[PDB]
């Protein structure tokens, strides 16, 4: 969303289109393509624009009985117009003038995935049908032996691996031989099916989840959260009480530093701005983490910069935005910033790994069916 | 279709200034604050009418394969007929 | 004159005394060679190259005594501002042509809108390319298969489980019970009471889907992500994202490097290229062997020759700054226009693909 | 129109606007058995 | 060698008790060898030219 | 392998590339792609260069 | 590559713009907008290169 640096020590100066600012007050390089969007804005706006550093507190928020922060800095009226992208906040909105969206945003917590047996319907219809034809051939044996023959051809049902003397009945079995042959083809076929085209999930349920709506109710802690004075988290103060409750263990510092915690993964995910989220997607070390859910909308909103309540450029400033989306060059703003790096906004990549207990689920599904056969065997004893 | 084209949204028509203007905008803000949005998805959007594929999860494949499998069943009935005719062939051939 | 470039030429010191090793081709011809004095890093040295060959056939069109020189500095040439008198000055081969130190320049350099007001040249001696040197990442994917990537715990777990199922079989029995090593486990390997027979079908489909699982494992062994190579395009984000994570650049004082040196959007990029620049394209192949940077950039077709040089490197995406090669032309030349004609005839004849036989057409990897 | 040495010899020809070449392109309507070494060693 | 293709040889398995598992060596071995067959089946099954 | 054909297969693309999408960018009578008369986004077309 | 060459337009032998015209080309590839010329024409449709 925002870039900065030191001015060029050789020349002691800014580069690119960058307009720097002082730091107390010492000039330091101020950068970033959204601020740039503000620049191209001021262009047709023709409004003298001189950068400043932020004093403290990242964005603005209520402090004690008052507010202290960027928005608060605006409330201080120490500046004509704001710089930096902070979410539209109804509270902050009620405070003073907020601009129109420069870009959309939302609440999100994104993470990584470090399978549901579907290999294991009407196939069974073909099975019982094959039992019917099995009866037919059992009749064909006229001109255990007939009864367990169902188990004989049924041997093919898995790779044969268990024969009647019927000469015509032999080819009658051969029916099940080619049939079950292509049925093995069906098995390896579904093996291709799951073998290709997987999806899975980390199953994010949103603000509320098993791991969220009843987070303490599970065995491990699943930590999804943000840093001090989270704006979207301020919405979470409204969203859920247990949220801000568990937020204590969820305590974390730094944004990119939080991404580092993701590299550690000591927490479930990191609640943050969905815009900032996707940002965290594009810039990364490699492909590990994934969006909060798919990036499904959670607390639809946007961030941006603004000016004092009832300011000069206000309407016309919004019009400047109207130009901004007008030319379509905002696409080129992605090209300046939001353009995709990690990409992968759709494809599921590869889950390739060995088998796991998830694979073992079907194994259990048969192993218990054995016990079912034991109960029915006691019924045979009855 | 592919991706975003001309990002935009919806709202309430406002002419000049409105007695309900700014506070109405506030109402929108509160709307974003509350879940009435996702609730509106419940009104319409959230309803999932159809699936979304990429590949062809046909792993069932069954009713499609019914011609080949049931075709094998045709081989079985053919087993009845040809086994009866051939049954007379070898049986009466020994006679 | 030129600089030794394995894509362009094979140039090494002379053999013993004024000696050049005589060797036929891989196709068996003993292609000609030449010699040029120069420094090795001012001494007599040897000259051989498919480019140099194009000089050979070139004079073979218009007779002229072939003289071969080296390049004092490393670069090709560039208009350059001095520390005094404030005059932009083409350098090197360009400069040496302004110096006229040789008849006509020969090298695989691009016609530059820069070089325009400086010098002229004919149509391309070949259609060439320039892009970012791409380094191949190490694929592995190897496995011991059902050994390696199959159910680390469950490989044995389901097995001893099957031993327990065998205990259920012997239960159905109550040796024949002791025969379960053959019956149930033999069912597993498929290696050769009507109530329990159902359980027969049970361990049966069980192993069926098990082998199936091994098949899925094969799919893992083949199909797999092996994630992308980056290297997107002129807009490539990795290149477009200033940081210290990755290193992508080209050598100092190069023609395409100038294609960066006059730019708008590339600003931060070429800025990085300042601290990231290198000297020799050979030094680029070297730093690649070292995997020194994250990435490099040079003449693209040349980099295809580098693909012939080593497998540790990759082919970049697509065309960047389409250009080509030719003969150095200062003002007008007595050999100028007819020389261009010679190029034309070169396109007409197969001497091009023949030059591929000299170098390009060789498939190394 | 392609740079043609003949036509080139005729009169002034510009520099390349774009590259070109001789080609004849086609389709494949409907593989070399490779399913069928050290495996045999095993 | 019957296993070399899917077993399927009617003829007279040997009676060796230890030799049985000795065959089982070829049973798991050739099992994953079938895995090798279907594996190459994936190979050509993917990535053609 | 036949099963692999039954699963893996090309099923070629959907076109619909982007604002630069060639099919849309290539005037002809082959394909028909448009929006309704007198619309807002239609106006987003009505003021344009490319 | 088969018969590497190019097409285009030109003028009479020894014409006015000649050198400078070539320079105009030098601009043409200069800005890189020839990429945008593909976008005007040569841009890929069938892709699948």
């Amino acid at each position: 969303f925002v870039i900065v640096e030191s001015v060029d020590p050789l020349s002691g100066t800014c580069m690119r289109n960058t307009v720097p600012c002082q730091k107390r007050y010492i000039k330091k390089c101020c950068k970033g393509f959204c601020i740039d969007i503000l620049k191209k804005i001021s262009k047709s706006v023709k409004f003298t624009y001189d950068l400043y550093l932020v004093t403290n507190g990242k964005h603005g928020k209520k402090i004690n009985g008052t507010w202290n922060g960027m928005i608060g800095e605006v409330v201080m009226k120490r500046a004509y117009m704001a710089v930096g992208s902070l979410t539209i906040n109804e509270e902050r909105s009620e405070v003073v003038d907020f601009s129109v969206p420069f870009i959309e945003t939302g609440i999100s917590v994104m993470v990584s995935r470090s399978s549901p047996s579907a290999f294991l319907a009407c196939v069974w219809v073909m099975m019982f049908v094959m039992l019917l034809i099995v009866s037919a051939v059992a009749v064909f044996v006229f001109e255990f032996t007939i009864g367990k023959a169902i188990w004989l051809l049924w041997g093919l049902v898995f790779n044969n691996s268990v024969n009647p003397k019927g000469t015509t009945s032999k080819i009658m079995v051969s029916v099940w031989a080619f049939f079950a042959v292509i049925f093995l083809a069906s098995y390896t076929a579904n093996l291709a099916a799951f073998m290709i085209q997987e999806e899975y999930v980390d199953q994010v349920s949103g603000l509320s989840d098993k791991k969220f709506q009843r987070p303490n109710d599970f065995s491990p802690p699943f930590r999804f959260g943000t840093v001090p004075n989270g704006s979207t988290e301020r919405n979470i103060r409204n969203n859920y009480a247990e949220m801000h409750a568990y937020m204590g263990k969820f305590n974390q510092r730094g944004v990119d530093d939080a991404l580092l915690s993701l590299k550690t993964g000591k927490l479930d995910a990191f609640i943050y701005d969905a815009a900032v989220l996707n940002y965290m997607a594009g810039r990364d070390e490699g492909c590990k983490l994934v969006t909060i859910g798919s990036g499904k909308v959670f607390a639809s909103t946007g961030y941006g910069i603004a000016i004092q309540k009832d300011s000069g450029w206000k309407r016309q400033v919004d019009l400047a935005i109207l130009q901004l989306f007008g030319d379509g060059e905002m696409e080129e703003l992605e090209a300046l910033w939001l353009t995709g790096i990690c990409h992968n906004e759709k494809n599921e990549v590869m889950s390739s790994q060995l088998d796991i207990d998830n694979m073992a689920g079907v194994f259990y599904m048969l192993g218990a069916a054995m016990a079912l056969s034991l109960i029915t065997f006691i019924s045979e004893h009855l | 279709t592919g991706e975003l084209f001309f990002r935009s949204g919806f709202g309430i028509g406002m002419r000049k200034d409105s007695p309900w203007k700014q506070q109405v905008s506030l109402s929108i803000l509160k709307s974003h604050e509350n879940g009435f949005m996702e609730d509106l998805d419940k009104t319409w959007v959230r309803y999932q009418e159809c699936d979304s594929r990429s590949n062809a999860p046909a792993t069932l494949t069954c009713e499609n394969m019914a011609g080949v499998f049931m075709l094998v069943a045709g081989g079985i009935v053919a087993g009845i007929f040809l086994i009866f005719i051939e049954i007379a062939y070898k049986r009466h051939k020994d006679a | 004159v030129t600089i030794h470039q394995e894509p362009f030429v094979y140039v090494k010191p002379t053999m013993s005394d004024g000696t050049c090793k005589e060797e036929f081709t891989v196709n068996g011809d003993p292609v000609k060679k030449v010699i040029c004095t120069g420094p090795n890093d001012t001494v007599p040295q040897c000259c051989y190259g498919f480019c140099i060959d194009l000089l050979i056939k070139l004079a073979r069109t218009m007779q002229f005594t072939y003289e071969v020189h080296l390049v004092a500095d490393g670069k090709f040439g560039t208009q350059e501002r001095v520390q005094n008198s404030n005059k932009k000055e083409w350098n090197g081969m360009m400069g040496e042509l302004l110096s006229g130190q040789a008849d006509m320049i020969v090298a695989p350099l691009t016609i530059n809108n820069e070089r325009a007001q400086y010098i002229e040249f004919s149509k391309p001696f070949k259609y060439q390319g320039l892009t970012i040197l791409v380094k191949k990442e190490i694929p592995r994917s190897t496995l011991d298969s059902f050994m390696q990537p199959f159910q680390s715990t469950l490989w044995l777990l389901v097995g001893l489980s099957v031993h327990v199922v065998a205990v259920m079989l012997y239960l159905l029995d109550r040796l024949t019970l002791s025969s379960a090593m053959w019956f149930s486990w033999g069912v597993l390997l498929n290696s050769g009471s009507f109530s329990a027979r159902i359980l027969g079908m049970v361990w049966a489909g069980f192993a069926m889907i098990i082998v199936a699982s091994y098949t899925a494992n094969l799919a893992a062994f083949l199909v797999l992500d092996r994630p992308e190579e980056r290297i997107t395009g002129i807009n490539d984000p990795r290149l477009r994202n200033p940081s210290d994570k990755f290193i992508y650049a080209t050598v100092k004082q190069s023609s395409v490097d100038i294609y960066f040196r006059r730019q708008v959007e590339l600003s931060t990029m070429y800025r990085h290229m300042e601290k990231h620049n290198y000297e020799s394209a050979a030094e680029a192949i070297q730093a690649v062997r070292d995997n020194k940077l994250h990435a490099f950039i040079w003449d693209s077709a040349v980099l295809e020759f580098e693909a012939s040089q080593k497998c540790d490197l990759v082919t970049t995406g697509e065309l960047f700054f389409r250009s080509g090669f030719g003969i150095g032309m200062r003002k007008d030349s007595p050999w100028k226009q007819q020389v261009s004609l010679s190029i034309l005839k070169s396109h007409e004849n197969g001497f091009m693909e023949d030059l591929d036989k000299t170098w390009v057409r060789y498939q190394e990897c | 129109l392609t740079i043609n040495e003949e036509r080139s010899e005729v009169v002034d020809f510009s520099v390349p606007f774009i590259e070109t070449g001789i080609s004849v392109m086609v389709s494949r309507s409907n593989s070399p058995s490779a399913f069928l070494a050290c495996v045999w060693v095993m | 060698w019957g296993l070399v293709f899917n077993n399927s040889v009617p003829v007279q398995n040997p009676k060796g008790t230890t030799s049985k598992i000795m065959v089982s060596v070829w049973a798991f071995f050739a099992v994953i060898f079938l895995a090798s067959y279907t594996a190459n089946l994936a190979a050509f099954m993917i990535q053609e030219e």
